[PDB]
């Protein structure tokens, strides 16, 4: 048995079919990720990435940042996630002016209107997933430490 | 690093670089619209030059202000 | 003459080598060769193939790896037979080489010099002589 | 003595390294019995 | 340190043990080369008693160690 | 693309053609030489640049000459 | 018997016809020289055996002369040795006082006013302090004698004249034939048991005989000359059981099975002789008799002419799963036919073996006298991690050769090469990133901190009384380690070495070794030496996988191991070559070496070594500067460069004025290398142009025309000239300041 | 158990060859085949008398009594469970090799 072949059928094509690449396992992760999902709106792509990445941003700033140490570490954790994800909408709007030309279809995240769709998506998203991690952190003292209230 | 090793090593590292976007997932849906080149032979020794020259202003005036100030003398 | 389609392959099992998303978008180019034997070869783009006894065709991206090919085919199996396609995404094809049927380093009438200069290297034209002109500096 | 033999001892590595061990070893030996002469004397 | 003991008739059985046991697998386990009457030669024998002295030398040993002797 | 030229103190030694890569080179008829063709340069927009056409020239001063000029895909040796 | 030897006799003619024509062996040096390029050309293809022969058994039959050759050199340079730690040393002094004399085997002669090298080593001497360890290594061998010394000396004299002939007979009197060298089954055979096997047991037997009774009689304090002459040992078995009682009883306990009967000579103590510092001397006769019994054991694996053992192949061929393809086939072809995958594999790994040797050796003090003796401490750590770092990177370049010149791609069908070779894009940029991430998170902790201790925020560094980054695998290690004697190394009385923790020795009031407690800086530091293998890897890795071809050059192999470029076209192919690879690989080797050795002089200055004062507390060289100051580049430069160079720059006029020289000498040297990399060679010939130009004016031109050096050689005398000076530079300052400080 | 000894779903270890992966017999019999031989007792301090496999069961226990609170650097946790567990591994990747790949 072999487990490693050409990509799709093409010898000549600049990739591997290997486990990690191809197999039903990963097929289904990528498949079912929202990037990937059938049915999906790009910017219900864009709202479900953004609340995923927002959640996670907050933890870094808080728990890290120069202002760790103080009793408003969760606000400058909250502000500074924010601002990353402000910097981060304005990347994407970039990329979608530049990359993308005007066309009247509006289904699919690599055209004009689907990207903008997309960081409409991303932005409401980051911040509502930054403003739930924040509502979280504020009232649970399990995850104000690192679970560290128990010891 | 400029001016000792020059563009061929580079420009087939960035090669690997460019497969290795293509191929991974959520990362090659945002695509460059300029390709990735090495730089170029002359661009490569002005950048080390320019690199060797600030490093040398940099250095030599923190030392000639700095010693003068803390010796006063 | 032109690219018939269905020609098979040489043998290969893959490489992360082969050609990327500008060959599916820009060009690709093909090559064709009758081999006398089913045997191994090395591909420019990384390992080893089998080129099948009868006729082959590979695609690669660029036209240097093409003649690569072409130039470890003659030389190694004395393959001459070898021809060299453009293909754009349109579906185009273009033949290249040998662009006349004849190899390059053997003359053929009906050629014409194209490039040819009438003097020595040394007879050009100063470039202050051409400055602000657009006389070209080839006399 | 064999001819093919001093013809490799005329190759230049040879005459090189020798003339140059001759030349620096009468520095030494001059060094030696007339040292620290800053100066022609006179 | 692991206690050993002086050479007794003990010692030479399982000596002998592993000896003989290595002299079977040998006819059974060595591929380039009457159970024992076909194609033993010398080499054969020289070494399954050689992997007999190394086998029956650690079995020594290792009884010695726990106790059974 | 670059600029390749053949001046007319070639001697068709066939070399260049022959060194070339990318199939940029080829003989024509000439009655300058003794060898009775000349070096051409009909498809420089193949021209990747490698100056082995100039490597392989053996008149005193190249009879081609390569002039590096704008690059695009095929003359900046691209397969992506 | 198909393993036989077969010799060719009297294949070549010993005459000096050769000699006087210089470039004989190669087709194009050997028509002579038109431009000064052809003595280059000389001199960088002469060992190329394989670029001038087409046959591999010329090729095989030079190796084994010229490695004959190096055995006569090696063999030279140990009798040198002994012959001037007999003749011009402080040896016989140094036996009575091991830790007051200091080693020294070499004398100057006065000329220029250089006699002020001979400082006052002790022991009514003067001379250059050595640092190899040599006197440790005689003493440990239980030499206790000039005289003895002479011997060795004279052993290895004659050692050098066998091997020279042996190297002159097998090259033109009697000349092995190819399949003679192709029996890598009864090589391996040899050299486990053989070589390795009876070398440890033979060398074990001197342990026992010698080493063992001499140095138990020095270490009871028995002067040197009142100790009895080694043969005496041999004879009189009552002498040698009066030290060793066991010896009472001969070898019957070997044959019997009653091994527990040598516990007095065959110990496994573990941990450190408390007189000399060192490890037992019957431990370490014991780790060879083992050593010695299974090399033998595993010389007897492969087949030669009775059917009994493996073949390589088969075992090679067999080893084929589901991921791989058709496995390990071929490469048992490769490994019989290809000299440089041969030197590729062993050059690798003899590295690798010095690397180790280089920390086994500081950790575990082999030799009496050796852990309180700083000088030699830090040089032979030094050294070894230099020879290792070398030789590794002879192993890429000699990987690289293979892959242009003795692969082939229809004897390599779909096996382990041809699919490395299939997805080396892959590999390359996972490396690739890995070195990316590797440096953003090592060095950009350091960044972080040079930062915060900048600015007044010392609580938001990455340190101890702050951000802690703690190694706790390597602590857990550490202690796994001290508790595993009694516990997983139940019969041990000790640990293995007491860097993983435990008591402190201490010889002459100085410390041996004693725990080398891990923190921050050396979670740091050790993310740095994994930055830095990994990028020096993924250098000489992307050599190999791409020296062939690439995407930029598709038939790169035509081109050869050692092109300097394919044009400016495709934008600029400079450096294109696995050579240059190489090339680039050997600064960070250098980058990597650099650093390591730095790490093991400041940690073991900082806290290990130094002085044991009343009440068992010690006072180390520099104070324990390392946990607070290895955290920043500013500590770096300012506690461990700035503060150390102190002995070498104010060592003019000592003994030490050597040390001071070479210290600017070799940065003179490191500056004048950047002149060959930072240049090109165009600039230099037409400079060159304006110069011949003056001496025909004259009319003194030479006729071989001078010539800019090639693109390949300025390269390579840049790299050489770096290597000389940034070493050097190394080597003074590390000297000069062990010397004076410990 | 992305696939077990059975024809289940259409599950592919790559793009297009099925292959089973045997996960309740690979894990159940690597599981068992370790272990009983790791309850070998031996009175060293890291196992107390027990075997491996036992000492590890206990540890595990011990700590989960203190259930907030880590094993300590010295605690017999770390030691006990690494072993156990580079055993499994190894006996898991050997299980799957004969038994996937000798399929008897
Ligand atoms: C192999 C390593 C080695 C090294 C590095 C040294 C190094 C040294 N030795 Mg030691 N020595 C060695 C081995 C070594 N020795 C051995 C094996 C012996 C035993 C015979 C000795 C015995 C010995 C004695 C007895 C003495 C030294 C001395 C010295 C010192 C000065 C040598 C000198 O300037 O003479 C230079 C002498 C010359 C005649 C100059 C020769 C220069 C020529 C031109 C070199 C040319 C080589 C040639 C061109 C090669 C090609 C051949 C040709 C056919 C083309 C120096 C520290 C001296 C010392 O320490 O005094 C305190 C001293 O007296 N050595
Ligand atoms: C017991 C057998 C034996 C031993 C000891 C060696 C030893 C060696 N071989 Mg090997 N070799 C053997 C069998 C053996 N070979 C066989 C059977 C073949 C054919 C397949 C080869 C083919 C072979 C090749 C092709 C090469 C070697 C090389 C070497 C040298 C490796 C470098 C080294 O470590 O030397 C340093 C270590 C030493 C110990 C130096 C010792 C010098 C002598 C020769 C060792 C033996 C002396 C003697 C037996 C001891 C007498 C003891 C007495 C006092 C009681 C080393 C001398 C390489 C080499 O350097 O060639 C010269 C090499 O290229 N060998
Ligand atoms: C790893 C070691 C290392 C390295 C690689 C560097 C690298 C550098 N240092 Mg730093 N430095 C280091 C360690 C190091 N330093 C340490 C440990 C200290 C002590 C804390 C310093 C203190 C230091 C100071 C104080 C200065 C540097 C300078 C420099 C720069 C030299 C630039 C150049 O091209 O030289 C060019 C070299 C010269 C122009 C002269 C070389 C210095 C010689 C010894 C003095 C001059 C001699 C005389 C005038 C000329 C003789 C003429 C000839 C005919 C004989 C460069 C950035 C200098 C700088 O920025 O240069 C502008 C500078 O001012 N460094
Ligand atoms: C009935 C047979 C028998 C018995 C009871 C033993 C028993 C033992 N052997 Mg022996 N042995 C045997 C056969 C046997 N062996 C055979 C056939 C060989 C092949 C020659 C060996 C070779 C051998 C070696 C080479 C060693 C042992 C050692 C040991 C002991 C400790 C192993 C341990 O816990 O390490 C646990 C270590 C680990 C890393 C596991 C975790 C153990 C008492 C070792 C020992 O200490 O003996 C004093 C040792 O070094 N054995
Ligand atoms: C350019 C090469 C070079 C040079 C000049 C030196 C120079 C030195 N070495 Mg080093 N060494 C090197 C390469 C080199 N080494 C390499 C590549 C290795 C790895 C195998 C070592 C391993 C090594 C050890 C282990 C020791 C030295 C020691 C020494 C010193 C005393 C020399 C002596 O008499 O040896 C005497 C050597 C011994 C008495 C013991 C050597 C025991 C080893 C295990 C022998 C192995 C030989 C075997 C054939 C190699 C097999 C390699 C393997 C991968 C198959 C001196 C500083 C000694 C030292 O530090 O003394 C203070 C020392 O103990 N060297
Ligand atoms: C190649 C290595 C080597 C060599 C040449 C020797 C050589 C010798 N050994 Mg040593 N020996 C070695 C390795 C070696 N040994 C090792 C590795 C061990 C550890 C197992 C021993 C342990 C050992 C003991 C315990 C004794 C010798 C003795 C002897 C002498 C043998 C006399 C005899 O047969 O009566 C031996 C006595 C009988 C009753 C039989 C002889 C000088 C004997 C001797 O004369 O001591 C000085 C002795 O008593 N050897
Ligand atoms: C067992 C070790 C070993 C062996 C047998 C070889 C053998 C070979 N190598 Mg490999 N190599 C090795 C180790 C080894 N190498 C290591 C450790 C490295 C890493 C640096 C390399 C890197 C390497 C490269 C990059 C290349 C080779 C090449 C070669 C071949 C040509 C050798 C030649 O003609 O040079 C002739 C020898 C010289 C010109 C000597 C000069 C070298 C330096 C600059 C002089 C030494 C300075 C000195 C030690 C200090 C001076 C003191 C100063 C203060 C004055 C030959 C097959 C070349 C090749 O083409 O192979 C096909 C090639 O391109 N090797
Ligand atoms: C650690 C436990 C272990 C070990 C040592 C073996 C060993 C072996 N098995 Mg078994 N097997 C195991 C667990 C294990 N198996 C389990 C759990 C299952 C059930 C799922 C099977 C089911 C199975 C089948 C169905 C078959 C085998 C077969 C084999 C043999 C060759 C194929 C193979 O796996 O190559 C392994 C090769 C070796 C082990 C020898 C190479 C030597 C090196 C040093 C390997 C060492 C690996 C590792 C470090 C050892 C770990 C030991 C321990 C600390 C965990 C070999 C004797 C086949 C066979 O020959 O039939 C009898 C066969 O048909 N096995
Ligand atoms: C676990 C694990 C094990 C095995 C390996 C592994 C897979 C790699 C690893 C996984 C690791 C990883 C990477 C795990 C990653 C896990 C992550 C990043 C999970 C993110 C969750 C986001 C949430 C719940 C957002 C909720 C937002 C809400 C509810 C909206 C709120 C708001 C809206 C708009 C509505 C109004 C109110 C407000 C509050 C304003
Ligand atoms: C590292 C290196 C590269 C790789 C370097 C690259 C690709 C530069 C890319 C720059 C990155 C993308 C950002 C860095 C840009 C500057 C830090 C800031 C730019 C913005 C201001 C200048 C306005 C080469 O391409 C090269 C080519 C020829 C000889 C030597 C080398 C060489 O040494
Ligand atoms: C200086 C220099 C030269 C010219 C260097 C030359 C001509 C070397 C000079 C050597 C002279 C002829 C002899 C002097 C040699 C030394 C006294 C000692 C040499 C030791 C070994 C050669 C044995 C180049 O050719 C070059 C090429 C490519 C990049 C950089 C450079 C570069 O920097
Ligand atoms: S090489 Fe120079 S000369 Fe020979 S043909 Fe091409 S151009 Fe004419």
């Amino acid at each position: 048995s072999q487990f490693i072949k050409p990509y799709n059928d093409d010898p000549f094509v600049g990739n591997l079919a290997t486990p990690v690449s191809t197999s039903s396992f990963t097929k289904s992760l990528l498949s079912n990720l929202p990037a990937y999902r059938a049915g999906l709106s790009p910017l219900l792509r864009g709202v479900e990435i953004g609340l995923t990445h927002g959640y996670f941003l907050v933890g870094p700033f808080y728990k890290l940042g120069p202002l760790r140490n103080s009793d408003v570490a969760l606000l400058s954790g909250f502000f500074s996630a924010l601002g990353l994800i402000v910097i981060l909408v304005a990347c994407l709007t970039i990329y979608g002016v530049v990359s993308f030309e005007e066309t009247e279809a509006k289904d699919q995240l690599q055209t004009a209107k689907g990207w903008r769709q997309f960081t409409s998506g991303w932005l409401v998203g980051s911040v509502g997933g930054a403003s739930f991690a924040y509502i979280l952190i504020s009232n649970i003292p399990f995850l104000q430490t690192a679970g560290m209230s128990m010891l | 690093m400029f001016l000792i090793s020059w563009r061929g090593y580079w420009q087939e590292l960035i090669e690997t670089l460019v497969w290795a976007h293509e191929r991974t997932p959520l990362a090659n849906l945002v695509r460059w619209k300029d390709k990735p080149v090495a730089l170029s032979i002359v661009q490569a020794r002005l950048v080390g030059l320019i690199h060797f020259t600030a490093g040398y202003i940099f250095t030599y005036a923190a030392f000639v202000i700095a010693s003068t100030t803390g010796k006063f003398g | 003459e032109t690219l018939n389609l269905q020609i098979p392959s040489p043998t290969f099992e893959g490489s992360t080598g082969g050609w990327l998303r500008a060959a599916e978008v820009e060009e690709k180019y093909a090559i064709t060769w009758t081999s006398p034997k089913e045997q191994v070869f090395e591909m420019p783009t990384g390992g080893a193939a089998i080129m099948r006894q009868g006729e082959n065709l590979l695609y690669l991206a660029r036209k240097e790896q093409c003649l690569a090919l072409a130039t470890q085919v003659k030389n190694s199996f004395k393959i001459t037979d070898y021809k060299v396609y453009r293909i754009f995404p349109s579906g185009e094809v273009q033949y290249l080489h040998p662009k006349d049927g004849v190899f390059p380093e053997k003359v053929n009438a009906g050629r014409v010099g194209v490039g040819n200069v009438s003097h020595s290297i040394g007879k050009n034209l100063n470039p202050a002589q051409i400055k602000f002109t657009s006389k070209s500096f080839n006399g | 003595m064999d001819s093919n033999f001093l013809k490799y001892l005329s190759t230049a590595p040879v005459l090189f390294t020798v003339w140059l061990s001759f030349t620096a070893s009468f520095i030494i030996e001059a060094n030696r019995f007339f040292p620290d002469m800053l100066y022609f004397p006179m | 340190v692991p206690q050993t003991v002086a050479w007794s008739a003990k010692t030479g059985a399982v000596m002998v043990l592993s000896n003989i046991l290595c002299i079977v697998a040998g006819r059974y386990v060595i591929q380039v080369k009457s159970g024992s009457f076909a194609g033993f030669g010398l080499p054969e024998l020289l070494a399954s008693t050689s992997l007999g002295h190394i086998v029956g030398s650690g079995a020594i040993l290792g009884l010695s160690y726990v106790g059974v002797l | 693309s670059h600029s390749v030229k053949v001046y007319d103190t070639c001697i068709g030694c066939t070399q260049c053609v022959r060194a070339c890569p990318c199939d940029v080179l080829e003989m024509v008829s000439w009655d300058g030489c003794k060898a009775g063709q000349i070096a051409s340069a009909p498809r420089t927009e193949d021209c990747i640049g490698c100056k082995r056409c100039e490597t392989a020239c053996p008149t005193d001063f190249l009879s081609v000459r390569v002039y590096l000029g704008g690059e695009t895909t095929r003359s900046m040796g691209l397969a992506y | 018997k198909k393993v036989s030897i077969t010799v060719d006799r009297d294949p070549v003619a010993t005459s000096f016809e050769k000699w006087a024509q210089p470039g004989h062996f190669s087709r194009t040096l050997a028509k002579g020289p038109k431009t000064t390029t052809w003595i280059w050309n000389l001199h960088a293809d002469v060992h190329d055996f394989d670029s001038h022969t087409n046959s591999l058994e010329d090729i095989s039959r030079k190796i084994f002369s010229a490695h004959f050759g190096q055995l006569s050199i090696i063999f030279l340079w140990l009798s040198g040795m002994y012959f001037h730690g007999a003749r011009f040393s402080n040896y016989s002094a140094w036996l009575s006082n091991p830790t007051a004399v200091k080693p020294s085997a070499q004398v100057v002669w006065p000329i220029v006013g250089q006699e002020v090298l001979n400082g006052d080593v002790g022991g009514g001497f003067q001379g250059v302090q050595v640092t190899s360890g040599f006197f440790q290594i005689w003493r440990s061998s239980g030499i206790t004698s000039e005289v003895e010394l002479y011997w060795c000396a004279l052993a290895g004299l004659i050692m050098s004249g066998l091997m020279i002939f042996a190297g002159w007979f097998h090259y033109h009197k009697a000349a092995p034939k190819l399949e003679w060298f192709q029996n890598a089954e009864s090589m391996l055979n040899h050299h486990l048991s053989g070589l390795l096997g009876l070398g440890c047991l033979s060398w074990a037997g001197h342990q026992i005989h010698v080493s063992l009774p001499v140095n138990k009689l020095l270490d009871a304090g028995v002067a040197p000359q009142e100790i009895p002459l080694p043969h005496e040992f041999l004879v009189n078995r009552d002498l040698m059981a009066q030290l060793y009682p066991s010896f009472s009883k001969g070898l019957v306990p070997f044959f019997t099975l009653n091994w527990s009967e040598y516990s007095d000579f065959l110990t496994f103590k573990g941990g450190l002789n408390p007189v000399t510092g060192g490890l037992w001397l019957s431990d370490t006769a014991h780790h060879h008799l083992a050593l010695a019994v299974l090399f033998i054991v595993a010389g007897h694996m492969y087949r030669t002419n009775w059917g009994i053992g493996h073949s390589m192949k088969e075992i090679l061929e067999a080893h084929k799963g589901p991921f791989t393809g058709e496995g390990h086939k071929g490469l048992y072809e490769i490994l019989t036919t290809s000299w440089h995958a041969q030197l590729a594999i062993n050059l690798a790994m003899l590295g690798s073996v010095s690397i180790i040797v280089a920390h086994h050796m500081y950790a575990m003090p082999p030799y009496p006298y050796i852990a309180t003796d700083y000088p030699t401490q830090l040089s032979i750590f030094t050294h070894h991690m230099w020879i290792g770092g070398f030789c590794v990177c002879g192993g890429a370049a000699h990987a690289g050769i293979f892959m242009v010149r003795d692969y082939n791609p229809a004897q390599n069908y779909n096996n382990l090469l041809d699919r490395v070779i299939r997805h080396r894009d892959a590999i390359i940029s996972h490396l690739n990133w890995i070195c990316i991430f590797l440096g953003f998170h090592s060095f950009g902790l350091y960044i972080h901190n040079d930062t915060m201790r900048a600015l007044g925020r010392t609580q938001d560094m990455f340190s101890d009384t702050a951000i802690q980054l703690k190694p706790v695998f390597a602590q857990w290690v550490q202690s796994i380690h001290t508790l595993a004697p009694g516990n997983t190394t139940p019969n041990a009385l000790a640990t293995a070495s007491y860097a993983f923790g435990g008591d402190v020795v201490a010889v002459g009031n100085k410390v041996a070794m004693m725990p080398i407690s891990l923190g921050t800086a050396d979670f740091m530091v050790h993310h740095i030496h994994a930055f830095t293998i990994h990028v020096t890897v993924l250098i000489l890795l992307k050599g190999v996988l791409f020296s062939r071809n690439s995407r930029l050059i598709p038939d790169k192999a035509n081109l050869g191991f050692r092109f300097p470029c394919d044009g400016p076209g495709r934008g600029g192919t400079c450096q294109s070559s696995a050579w240059d690879s190489v090339f680039l690989g050997l600064f960070w080797m250098y980058n990597c070496i650099s650093v390591v050795i730095f790490h093991f002089s400041w940690k073991m200055q900082s806290d290990v070594w130094g002085t044991v004062q009343s009440d068992g507390t010690v006072t180390h060289i520099t104070g324990g500067n390392f946990a607070q100051s290895a955290i920043t580049i500013n500590g770096w430069l300012r506690d461990f460069l700035w503060a150390q160079a102190s002995q070498v720059i104010q060592s003019y006029g000592s003994a030490l004025s050597a040390y001071g020289l070479i210290f600017l000498g070799a940065h003179f040297i490191w500056a004048f290398s950047l002149m060959f990399l930072f240049s090109g060679r165009g600039y230099w010939q037409e400079l060159i142009e304006s110069i011949v130009w003056a001496h025909n004016k004259l009319n003194v031109a030479p006729a071989i025309q001078p010539r800019a050096l090639s693109i390949t050689q300025g390269r390579a005398v840049g790299l050489a000239h770096y290597l000389l000076g940034g070493i050097g530079t190394t080597w003074a300052f590390f000297l000069a300041r062990i010397i004076s400080v410990g | 158990l992305s696939v077990v000894a059975q024809s289940k779903s259409d599950f592919e270890i790559s793009d297009g060859t099925p292959y089973t992966l045997n996960v309740p017999l690979v894990g159940a019999a690597s599981f068992i085949g370790w272990v009983v031989p790791t309850l070998l007792p031996s009175q060293i301090a890291l196992y107390g008398g027990k075997g491996l496999s036992t000492a590890f069961f206990a540890s595990i226990g011990t700590n989960l009594a203190k259930f907030p609170a880590p094993p300590g650097m010295t605690d017999p946790f770390w030691l006990l469970c690494f072993i156990w567990h580079s055993g499994l591994f190894a006996t898991m990747i050997l299980g799957s090799i004969g038994y996937n790949g000798y399929a008897g």
